[PDB]
């Protein structure tokens, strides 16, 4: 599935 | 160069409180995710917990929760772990990551996942009801039993002391070739236990002094042990 | 959770070989799998992610590959800073840790010295007994060693520790600990510990009887 983003980016 | 400083670990009893500081340089500590992660010999790597780039959302591994919280400060580039109702189970090496988008850069869509990169140097956390004890020395004592054509075992024994760390030379740091000291094992008791032995001509026995110096900072325990033949 | 799983645990080579470390995932990750590579003592540190991609700065020596539930590591050519433990790790769902392959260096069958030491009178005046026995300077890793009293095996009442491979020689070290009570250890007379390596040409036991001394 996958783990979400915790950056302030998607970069 | 990105860095990740660590501080705040030590030995406690169970029950008792921690608190666990991370302190980054080197990139923008507020756009980024952060980890917590602890490593034991027996049970490797663990995840422990996450926290988003500005403390909005976070969450934890089962085995933690209700015990343990993260938390950071963007203004002091820190992240914290806080660390109540410590059990013997949370000893660990605990290390800080920074989370890393686990996809080529430039890509953006919904395949991507996220890991971590950069690791923080470690922190030692030993929880343990175990109380600090000196070590009683004992000689290994060379025998016939202990010898092997012409060369001869001998050692000291380091028995029952806590918390780690002892030192052990020999003969003052002048004997060195032949010298093996053990990694300390943990007992039952919760108390650790070290041998020190070397390897020496079985000539030698008659007439060379062999004696083991054993340091235990915690208890202030200094003790010369000379060891003799059987 | 995700179980991740690596063979072998350990694995010998010399400089300039190539080597391959496998990990295997309980279900399908996808693509999402990191190696990190980690020395005693240091934190590990981040090589490879989505299966084959370098992490910026690493050595082109390492490569990866896999899909689905089964993934590889191999470095080219060993160099000697390649020596260290390898860690698999999927990020598809939370993060789960493989047990690590230690890449450890390879030499001939080195044979053990045995020896063994009874318990000192000082430790048996304080109401315990410690037999010691050691195996000195031998290769592989994998040793066979049993405690017999009176020719009974003993079993969960001893520990062994075994040092760090030698930077001069390569070889390990081993010591074992049996631990009675000074009343148990009054109630026998023979003391042995029997060591089985492929190095040697028969298992060696070596052993004293209590009150020899």
């Amino acid at each position: 599935d996958g783990n979400p983003d915790p950056n302030a980016n998607p970069n | 160069q990105v860095q990740l400083v660590e501080s705040g670990g030590g030995v406690v009893q169970p029950g008792r409180s921690l608190r666990l500081s991370c302190e980054a340089s080197g990139f923008t500590f507020s756009n980024f995710g952060m980890h917590w992660v602890r490593q034991t010999p027996v049970k490797g790597l663990e995840w422990v917990a996450i926290i988003w780039f500005d403390g909005s959302y976070k969450y934890y591994t089962d085995s933690v929760k209700g015990r343990f919280t993260i938390s950071r400060d963007n203004s002091k580039n820190t992240l914290y772990l806080q660390m109540n109702s410590l059990r013997a189970e949370d000893t660990a090496v605990y290390y800080c990551a920074r989370a890393r988008k686990g996809q080529r850069s430039d890509y953006y869509g919904s395949e991507t996942s996220y890991t971590f990169d950069n690791w923080g140097q470690g922190t030692l956390v030993t929880v343990s009801s175990a109380s600090t004890k000196g070590p009683s020395v004992f000689p290994l004592a060379p025998s016939s039993k202990s010898t092997s054509g012409g060369t001869a075992a001998l050692g000291c024994l380091v028995k029952d002391y806590f918390p780690e760390p002892v030192t052990v030379s020999w003969n003052s740091g002048a004997l060195t070739s032949g010298v093996h000291t053990f990694p300390a094992v943990l007992q039952s008791s919760g108390l650790y236990s070290l041998s020190s032995v070397v390897t020496v001509p079985s000539s030698s026995l008659g007439t060379q002094t062999y004696i083991c110096n054993v340091n235990h900072k915690p208890s202030n325990t200094k003790v010369d042990k000379k060891v003799e033949p059987k | 959770d995700i179980q991740m799983t690596q063979s072998p645990s350990t694995l010998s080579a010399s400089v300039g070989d190539r080597v391959t470390i496998t990990c295997r995932a309980s279900q399908s990750i996808n693509g999402w799998l990191a190696w990190y590579q980690q020395k005693p003592g240091k934190a590990p540190k981040f090589l490879i992610y989505k299966a084959s991609i370098l992490e910026s700065g690493i050595p082109s020596r390492f490569s990866g590959s896999g899909s689905g539930t089964e993934f590889t590591l191999t470095i080219s050519s060993l160099q000697p800073d390649d020596f260290a433990t390898y860690y698999c790790q999927q990020y598809s769902s939370y993060w789960t840790f493989g047990q690590g392959t230690k890449v450890e260096i390879k030499r001939t069958v080195a044979a053990p010295s045995v020896f063994i030491f009874p318990p000192s009178d000082e430790q048996l005046k304080s109401g315990t007994a410690s037999v010691v026995c050691l195996l000195n300077n031998f290769y592989p890793r994998e040793a066979k060693v049993q405690w017999k009293v009176d020719n009974a095996l003993q079993s969960g009442n001893s520990q062994e520790s075994v040092t760090e491979q030698d930077s001069k020689d390569s070889t390990y070290s081993l010591s074992s600990t049996l631990t009675l009570s000074k009343a148990d250890y009054e109630k026998h007379k023979v003391y042995a510990c029997e060591v089985t390596h492929q190095g040697l040409s028969s298992p060696v036991t070596k052993s004293f009887n209590r009150g020899e001394c």
